[PDB]
C-alpha cells in the first residue's frame, strides 16, 4: 500500500 | 493560449463549474489561463489550481502504475513476449504525465513563485514545486532521476524553512507540506527513517498547539494529523 | 487519422491496456483506429468499441446534467444573473458530447452497419445507433429534437425486428436492446406506458426461456432481466 | 432518479 499524501479539499 | 481571450474572472468562474462537473482537464486549462493573466492568485484561486492539476496528474499516475505493473510482469522469465505495445503505451502515458508536470512547474517558474512574498502563498507554491518534481521522480529512471529527486528535495526544504519560521505548527499549509515531504522521504528518497522522524515530530508539535485553535481550525489540523498517523502506522 | 500507421492488432491490444488503466478516451481512439482499418469487428472487438465510447460519453452526459441543472437554476425568478459563463460552458460540454456521438454514428454509417449481416453484429450496431441518437436527443431542443428522436426510434425498431426474428428471448443482445428501447420510450419519447409494456413483455418472455440455458448464460440473462425489473419498480 | 440502461461488461 502506498503512502498517503495531502488530499484535495474543495 | 486558447484562454487568452477570456476574462480572468470568467476563467475562475468556469474552473469552479468544471470542478462541480468533475471535468478536471477543463478545470486545469481554465486555471492555467487564469495564471497566465499575470496577476497573483488568491487563496481560493491557488486551491483551484491545485485541485485541478492534482486530479489530472492523479489519473495519469494511476494509469501509469497499472501499465508499469503489466510491463514488469511481461519482462519476467517465462512470459510470452508480446511485442512493443505495452512499453509503447506506458511511454505514451508517461510522456503525457511528464508534460502535465512540466506545465505546472512552468507556471510556478513563470512567475508564481517569484511574485509570492507572503508565507502562505510562497510555501504553497514551493510545496507544489516539490510535489510535481516528486511525480516526475516516480517515473524517472536514467541519469536524471538523481537530479529530479534533488530538485524536489530542494523545493520542499525551502518551503519547510519558511513554514517553520512563519507559521504555527498546526497551520494546514505547514502540515500538508510536512506530510508530503515525509512521503518524498519514504517513497522516493529511500529514507524511511527520515520520513518517520518528520511525521512523528510534525504530529507531536501540532498536538501541543491544538489548544490555540477554534473548532473549525481544529477540524482542519486534526484531519491532516490523522494522515500523518495513518502513514506512521503503515511505516512501523 | 493519427492511428493510421498502427497495426490493427496493436490497436486492439492497446485498447485492452487502456481499459485496464481506465483510460477510456485513449481506448476509444484506439478502437476508432481499429474500425477505420475497414475490416469487420469480432464480438470481443465490438464490445471494446462499445465500452470505450460508452465511458467517454457517460462522463460527458454526467457533466452536461450538472451544468444544465446549474443553468436552469440561474434562469429562475430571483437568481442573481451571473453573465454568460454557465451557458457558454454548458454549450462547450454539449458540443463535445455531440461530437463524440457524431463520431460513433459516423463509424456505424461508414461502414460497420452495411457490412454487418449476421444478426448478432447487425442488432448490436443498430442498437448502438439508437443509443447515440438517444444521447443526442437528451441535449436537443430546437427543430431537430423531433428528427433526432425519430432517428433513434427507427434504429431501435429495425434492431428489434431483427432480434425478434433471429434471437431467442433470453439472448443478452436482445435483452439489452429491449432495455435501452424501453428507456428511450420513458425518458425521451414521453411514452411511459410503451416503456412499461415493453419491459414487462421482455421480462416475461425471457423468464419462460431461462430453462433452456446453461448456468453461465442464465447468469447473463438474469442480470439484464433484473435491470428491466429495476426500471419497472421505478416506473410503477 | 433516471432509468437504468444496459451497463458496460468487460
Ligand atoms: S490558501 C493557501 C493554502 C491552500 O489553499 N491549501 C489547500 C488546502 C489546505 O490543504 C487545507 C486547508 C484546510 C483543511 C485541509 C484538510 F486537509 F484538513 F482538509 C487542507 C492547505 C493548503
Ligand atoms: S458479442 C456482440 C454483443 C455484445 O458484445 N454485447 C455486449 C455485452 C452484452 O451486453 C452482455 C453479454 C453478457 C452479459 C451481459 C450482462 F449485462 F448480463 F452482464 C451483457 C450484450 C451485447
Ligand atoms: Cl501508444
Ligand atoms: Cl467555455
Ligand atoms: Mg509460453
Ligand atoms: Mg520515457
Ligand atoms: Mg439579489
Ligand atoms: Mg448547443
Amino acid at each position: 500500500q502506498r503512502s498517503t499524501s495531502t488530499p484535495n479539499v474543495h | 493560449g486558447a484562454m487568452g481571450s477570456m476574462e480572468r474572472a470568467s476563467l475562475i468562474q468556469k474552473a469552479k463549474l468544471a470542478e462541480q462537473a468533475e471535468r478536471y482537464e477543463d478545470m486545469a486549462a481554465f486555471m492555467k489561463g487564469a495564471v497566465e493573466k499575470g496577476e497573483e492568485l488568491s487563496c481560493e484561486e491557488r486551491n483551484l489550481l491545485s485541485v485541478a492539476y492534482k486530479n489530472v496528474v492523479g489519473g495519469q499516475r494511476a494509469a501509469w502504475r497499472v501499465l508499469s505493473s503489466i510491463e514488469q510482469k511481461s519482462n519476467e522469465e517465462g512470459s510470452e513476449e508480446k511485442g512493443p505495445e505495452v512499453r509503447e503505451y506506458r511511454e505514451k502515458v508517461e510522456t503525457e504525465l511528464q508534460g502535465v508536470c512540466d506545465t505546472v512547474l512552468g507556471l510556478l517558474d513563470s512567475h508564481l513563485i517569484k511574485e509570492a512574498g507572503d508565507a502562505e502563498s510562497r510555501v504553497f507554491y514551493l510545496k507544489m514545486k516539490g510535489d510535481y518534481y516528486r511525480y516526475l521522480a516516480e517515473v524517472a529512471t536514467g541519469d536524471d532521476k538523481k537530479r529530479i529527486i534533488d530538485s524536489a528535495r530542494s523545493a520542499y526544504q525551502e518551503a519547510m524553512d519558511i513554514s517553520k519560521k512563519e507559521m504555527p505548527p498546526t497551520n494546514p499549509i505547514r502540515l500538508g507540506l510536512a506530510l508530503n515531504f515525509s512521503v518524498f522521504h519514504y517513497e522516493i528518497a529511500n529514507s524511511p527513517e527520515e520520513a518517520i522522524s518528520l511525521a512523528k515530530t510534525t504530529f507531536d508539535e501540532a498536538m501541543a498547539d491544538l489548544h490555540t485553535l477554534s473548532e473549525d481550525s481544529y477540524k482542519d489540523s486534526t484531519l491532516i494529523m490523522q494522515l500523518l498517523r495513518d502513514n506512521l502506522t503503515l511505516w512501523t
